[PDB]
């Protein structure tokens, strides 16, 4: 099935010779372009203000790359480096250490924002959701040693929110 | 088996059997391997002294027009006595098949450069010389695509490594962009993939 | 056209434009990567693995990250032979030290040896 | 009028959803499209920089940002409570541009440990 | 919505588009969001008692390539694929 | 909670904190070095290790894919409380 | 290894198509040095192009001597357009030291080199 | 020497050499080219600044990820200065305006501010302090500019006396001042003998000697060769020229001298080439029309 185009010749009636010379004469459908800008012209915008009135988004957007912890408790991670083992611009840095007490944590977590790619890989591999993708996008940094972060650095960022990670996994979980 | 189990052809193989061995006989001075794998795409393997011949055969001869051309790919093995392989893969407009021409070269014996019978080669022949050093004898232009002009080496190789021996910065003492030996700012910790346990039975070579 | 042959090694060393600290200063080694004696399984055998001496590797001043001077640190060249590693490493330039390949030797065993009326082997527990 | 005559350009209370702490207004319609039913006013001096003039994003509590990005049909005073004791309740706000901002460093300690000279002097 | 009618007799006099009855402001046709969760059941599998992978194992059915001639009075002359016919005119309108 | 090192600032939960004549505290001259004053192990000694009357139980940690995969620990020793690999709160038997 | 040849059947055309290249790049020195507003004295080019030459001294093949001319007469042509720039000119130069050492001593103080 | 401070590796981005260089200036011209030199060799530089962050964001394109560092500081305090030595293992001093604000003039700048940063410099346990000096700063006349380098010179010699004491010649570079105004043209008739010394191998001198010690103590002079008169020198200049906030101190220093001074060792003794003026000339002599 194909169906090709541009395919007539031109038809030499006299009412459609005066039709198409008085469209060259009065350059008609040229108005009717007009007639369009003007059609548009009169509408409403749909713009939106920005700090005041901020775009819509989706419940698995990817942004500020926090960290969860426990409820009531501590830290989520374990330090098993399967986000290391996924991450594909090698982002990730993990360097464990096992803590005062010896059950199996960190020392070394860097998540390289210039470098990530905001996939969500980690977001799979992660065997107890302990690195989740943020809701937020501020980095807006006039520094390049504020991009790269640390382990306190996540941890005081996901002290500023958890029932929003804890809400958008509630929405997210039996999907993914 | 009946879902899930990617479902073979019969009669495509069949025809495609018959046609690369129909081209092995009616070709015997430069003929070395017809095959075909379970997705059943044609593929010869060939000498290099006969790229325009069979180009040109199989452009023409009326039972395989073969208009269309892809990707040249001169594809780098070491280990071997003739590293590069130039992969010509070829699409038929009146016929709807595929067939794969992989004639094999070395380092340095340069082919004959089949731009005179596709036009489309042309650039391509240009880029696979800049990248691997794969020498066209009988063409117009060879200059450097998809590199820097002060740059060399045919970064595409298993020699030059994943970052590059140059590096570039700028200074304002003398006010311009310069280069340096690399300085990495990360190790590219690289990741140990190689599992034990026989991950193919069907694929194993004589032990030797 | 038949042109003349001659007992010569190939000279690619100054057509791939490598600096020269890294074309001579670089001892290859070439191996057999061996069985991963924590698993198990000599699949990952076969293979002659050329690979490259290492050098320093130091803090970065800012994350204690790895930061190196090399560009041939993380090479690793596939072969199936000796002949032709030979041949590749005077082909390309360097020189280079080489393993050999060390196969396990078979060792009768049974377990109508691992009982016996009088020789030594007990196992006591099974 | 002259602060929401010169804040942007609305005129368009009538809807009065709600406030947070902060004091920030948050005002959900249905009259209008998808993208200004959920519109937000912010306060003056909210943490002492003046934020009538030079208005910030993410000077709004995290509850109000899911809301008010359209992830939710309901406003946080639906549900108010939720059981975790561990969460900043400052809101340190965006921060890129001050005296007080991050700065990297290797949560990581000493790798090869020299020798230590000995104290006692000899000969 | 919430135009007057002398502008929407305007919108309709510049151009035969009916722009009041798609306008490009999506009000209330979104579906409202957060409905209660829909569960994600699974297919031709997870039903126990004949689920081998003994049978379904495709990924270890790759075979080796099948080969014909290398270095190692006829009626004849097939085509790699039959010759495909040509194909139809448009149903609704083509030129022609 | 932080501790006082001798420069006068606050340590780290894993020792890295500086020493005397670190020029790493001259590169964080007059910007804020940020800690999470919360540390991980002040919250297990506010933990009550229930008394569960089985022997072998299961850990999850709040319902299935919130959480950690099912893990099943032992309650023989009484000199020693059956500690999550993941959770990190102990558990104990009574009879 | 009867190989195929590349453009020359022995040395002698091998060394003409060099020396014919080297007598491109003594004509080539003024009129790039002039146009592309540089800061060098045109001996001081001239003395780097047949310094250039100098350091392949140890090559011997057919195929290898054509393809430095080869790849000579390409540089010749992308700097004889001005496809390349007064950046690639000066990163022929190498002036922005870079004073690396050679002595063991210094090889040994400044350190963890061979 | 702690750890982490000993050096590694080849030279540059992320080499983290034996020095941490605290610099003051470097808005000007003199120390960005040393910041240039030093992110070249890949240290960490303290500078301070109390102007416009423009300059301090044009020179941020030249250490490695986050190795210098920025702070502000201002010629009436002594608790910012006391901030950026903190913890510096090598420290120099270049300052001057060469016109009077309404609030600086040429004096107090060369006598209040290298006595208090030198002072503390000293009660930091500094090595190697540097700081510049002009060439024959006298304590004779016609020179407010050059006794008051003398008086700097005399203060620095009396606290910390073993700090390393730099005069050059008139310095030619890239944004030259004097020769600028030698080129700010559009009838006078003079003549006074003078030699001036280039920028790069001024720095050179400068690295050398901050890493170089048996330096300490004794001064150190940079002076290019050249040795003719000031009216061979306009000749030269308006010929490759190709042309037919001041005060007249500048006209009072480039008619003095250039004398030299046989008791302190110069730039073969401590070991780097000396360049002539000539292609570095070409270089500075732009702005024609036509003739390139
Ligand atoms: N050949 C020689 O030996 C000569 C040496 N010199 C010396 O070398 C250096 C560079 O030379 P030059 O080009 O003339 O000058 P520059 O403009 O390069 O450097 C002068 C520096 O002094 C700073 N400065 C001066 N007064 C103050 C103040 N009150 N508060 C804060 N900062 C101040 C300036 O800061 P900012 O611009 O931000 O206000 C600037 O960073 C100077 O130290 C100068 O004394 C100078 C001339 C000749
Ligand atoms: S995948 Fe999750 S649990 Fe594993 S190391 Fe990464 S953050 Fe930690
Ligand atoms: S989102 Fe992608 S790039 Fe970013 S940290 Fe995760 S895996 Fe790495
Ligand atoms: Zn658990």
């Amino acid at each position: 099935t194909y169906k090709y185009v541009n395919l007539r010749e031109p038809s030499m009636d006299m009412k459609s010779v005066t039709d198409r010379a008085a469209q060259t004469l009065l350059w008609t459908e040229l108005i009717r372009g007009l007639g369009m800008t003007l059609s548009y012209l009169f509408r409403e915008p749909a713009t939106i203000n920005y700090p005041f009135e901020k775009g819509p988004l989706s419940p698995r957007f990817r942004g500020e790359h926090a960290l969860r912890r426990y409820p009531s408790g501590e830290e989520r991670c374990i330090a098993c480096k399967l986000c290391e083992a996924v991450c594909p611009a090698q982002a990730i840095t993990i360097e464990a250490e096992p803590r005062a007490d010896g059950s199996r944590r960190t020392t070394r977590y860097d998540i390289d924002m210039t470098k990530c790619i905001y996939c969500g890989f980690c977001q799979e591999a992660c065997p107890v959701d302990a690195i989740v993708e943020g809701p937020n996008f501020e980095f807006s940094t006039e520094t390049h040693e504020e991009l790269l972060y640390n382990k306190e650095k996540l941890l005081n960022n996901g002290d500023k929110w958890e029932a929003e990670i804890a809400a958008n996994i509630q929405a997210d979980y039996l999907y993914r | 088996t009946r879902p899930t189990v990617r479902p073979r052809n019969d009669v495509a193989h069949k025809q495609l059997s018959a046609f690369g061995e129909y081209v092995a006989e009616i070709l015997p001075k430069y003929v070395q391997q017809v095959q075909v794998s379970c997705f059943s795409e044609l593929e010869i393997c060939i000498h290099p002294d006969g790229v325009i011949p069979v180009l040109t055969f199989l452009r023409d001869h009326s039972n395989a027009q073969f208009k269309s051309l892809a990707d040249l790919t001169a594809v780098d093995i070491p280990t071997r006595q003739n590293r590069f392989e130039i992969v010509y893969n070829l699409l038929s407009l009146r016929f709807n098949s595929r067939i794969r021409v992989k004639t094999y070269t070395d380092e340095l014996t340069p082919v004959e450069s089949s731009v005179s019978v596709y036009k489309a080669a042309n650039w391509y022949e240009r880029e696979i010389w800049d990248m691997f050093g794969v020498f066209f004898a009988n063409h117009p232009d060879l200059r450097r695509i998809l590199t820097d002009y002060g740059f060399e080496g045919h970064p595409f190789r298993k020699d030059f490594p994943l970052s590059g021996y140059v590096e570039l910065r700028y200074d304002d003492e003398v006010k311009r962009v310069v280069a340096e030996p690399v300085e990495l700012a990360q190790e590219f910790r690289k990741f140990d993939l190689n599992s034990p346990w026989e991950a193919f039975p069907a694929y194993r070579q004589p032990p030797e | 056209t038949q042109l003349i042959t001659v007992d010569e090694k190939l000279d690619i060393t100054t057509l791939t434009g490598v600096p020269e600290e890294h074309i001579k200063t670089r001892k290859a080694r070439i191996f057999v990567p061996a069985r991963n004696n924590m698993q198990s399984g000599v699949n990952n055998t076969k293979k002659w693995k050329m690979e490259f001496d290492t050098r320093e590797r130091w803090e970065n001043p800012l994350m204690g990250w790895a930061s190196t001077a090399d560009p041939l640190s993380n090479l690793v060249l596939t072969f199936s032979t000796k002949e032709d590693a030979i041949a590749f490493a005077e082909k390309n330039g360097w020189s280079y030290d080489v393993e050999e390949r060390k196969v396990p030797k078979p060792k009768s065993k049974s377990y109508g040896a691992n009982f016996s009326w009088n020789k030594r082997t007990r196992v006591s527990t099974k | 009028y002259l602060r929401v005559l010169f804040r942007a350009n609305d005129v368009r209370v009538g809807t009065l959803v709600g406030e947070d702490k902060y004091g920030n207004k948050y005002y959900e319609d249905n009259k209008q499209f998808f993208g200004r039913h959920r519109w937000v006013i912010y306060t003056t001096e909210m943490n002492g920089k003046n934020t009538f003039w030079d208005v910030d994003g993410s000077m709004v509590p995290p509850e109000w940002h899911r809301w008010l990005h359209c992830m939710t049909d309901d406003p946080p005073t639906v549900k108010p409570p939720t059981a975790r004791k561990f969460i900043w309740t400052n809101h340190k706000f965006n921060l890129s541009g001050t005296p007080q901002q991050y700065v990297p460093y290797s949560t990581t300690r000493k790798k090869i440990q020299e020798w230590v000279p000995p104290s006692t002097p000899y000969k | 919505a919430s135009a007057t009618r002398l502008i929407q007799g305007l919108r309709n006099w510049a151009s035969g588009r009916d722009l009041q009855a798609k306008l490009q402001l999506r009000y209330q046709e979104i579906s409202k969001r957060t409905q209660p969760p829909p569960k994600l059941p699974v297919g031709p599998s997870h039903r126990l008692s004949n689920n081998y992978y003994c049978a379904r194992d495709g990924r270890r059915e790759a075979m080796p390539p099948s080969i014909v001639m290398s270095s190692q009075s006829e009626k004849k002359a097939v085509s790699p694929a039959p010759p495909i016919k040509r194909w139809e005119l448009s149903q609704d309108e083509p030129y022609l | 909670g932080v501790r006082t090192s001798p420069t006068g600032e606050k340590v780290t939960h894993t020792g890295q904190v500086y020493d005397d004549e670190d020029y790493r505290r001259v590169r964080f001259v007059g910007r804020q070095k940020e800690v999470n004053e919360n540390f991980a192990i002040d919250l297990i000694a506010e933990q009550p290790v229930s008394q569960v009357g089985s022997r072998v139980i299961s850990c999850d940690g709040g319902g299935g894919a919130l959480g950690h995969p099912r893990v099943y620990i032992n309650l023989d020793k009484e000199t020693k409380t059956g500690t999550c690999g993941y959770c990190g709160l102990q558990f104990r038997q009574q009879h | 290894t009867s190989v195929k040849p590349i453009f020359s059947r022995d040395m002698n055309e091998a060394k003409r198509r060099v020396r014919e290249l080297y007598r491109a790049w003594y004509r080539e020195v003024p009129n790039t040095v002039h146009l592309f507003q540089l800061d060098i004295s045109v001996k001081q080019g001239r003395d780097k192009v047949r310094e250039m030459f100098k350091k392949n001294a140890h090559v011997t093949d057919p195929r290898v001597v054509d393809l430095l001319v080869i790849k000579g007469k390409m540089e010749l042509e992308e700097t004889i357009n001005v496809w390349k720039q007064r950046t690639h000119v000066m990163r022929f130069f190498h002036e922005t030291e870079a004073p690396r050492p050679k002595d063991f001593l210094s090889k040994f103080y400044v350190g963890h080199d061979p | 020497l702690h750890h982490a401070v000993i050096p590694h590796g080849k030279g540059g981005r992320s080499s983290v050499s034996g020095i941490v260089a605290t610099v003051f200036g470097a808005t000007g011209f003199l120390g960005r080219y040393l910041v240039n030199h030093l992110g070249r060799m890949g240290s960490q530089v303290i500078v301070p600044y109390r102007c416009e962050p423009y300059d301090t964001m044009h020179l941020r394109p030249m250490g490695d990820l986050g190795q210098i560092i920025f702070m502000d500081w201002n010629g009436r305090d002594k608790d910012s200065i006391r901030r950026a030595v903190e913890h510096s293992n090598v420290v120099i001093n270049l300052v001057g305006r060469e016109w009077e604000t309404k609030n600086f003039d040429f004096e107090d700048v060369f006598v209040k501010i290298p006595q208090a940063i030198a002072q503390v410099s000293k009660e930091a346990g500094v090595e190697k302090f540097i700081h510049i000096s002009h060439l024959n700063a006298d304590i004779k006349s016609s020179s407010k500019y050059l006794r008051n380098k003398a008086v700097g010179e005399k203060e620095v010699r009396e606290t910390f006396p073993e700090a390393t004491i730099i005069k050059p010649a008139d310095i030619f570079g890239r944004e030259d001042r004097f020769l600028n105004y030698f080129a700010n043209i559009r009838s006078l008739g003079k003549k006074t003998v003078k030699q001036p010394v280039y920028i790069v191998d001024v720095t050179k001198g400068i690295i050398n000697a901050i890493k170089d010690p048996d330096a300490r103590g004794k001064t150190f002079a940079f002076v290019g060769p050249n040795r003719y008169l000031l009216f061979d020198l306009v000749q030269y200049v308006f010929a490759v020229a190709h042309r037919p906030w001041t005060t007249r101190d500048k006209v009072e220093r480039i008619h003095t001298t250039d004398r030299t001074l046989p008791h302190l060792p110069g730039l073969e003794d401590l070991g780097v080439q000396a360049t002539p003026l000539e292609l570095k000339a070409i270089e500075v002599l732009r702005r024609h029309r036509t003739y390139r």
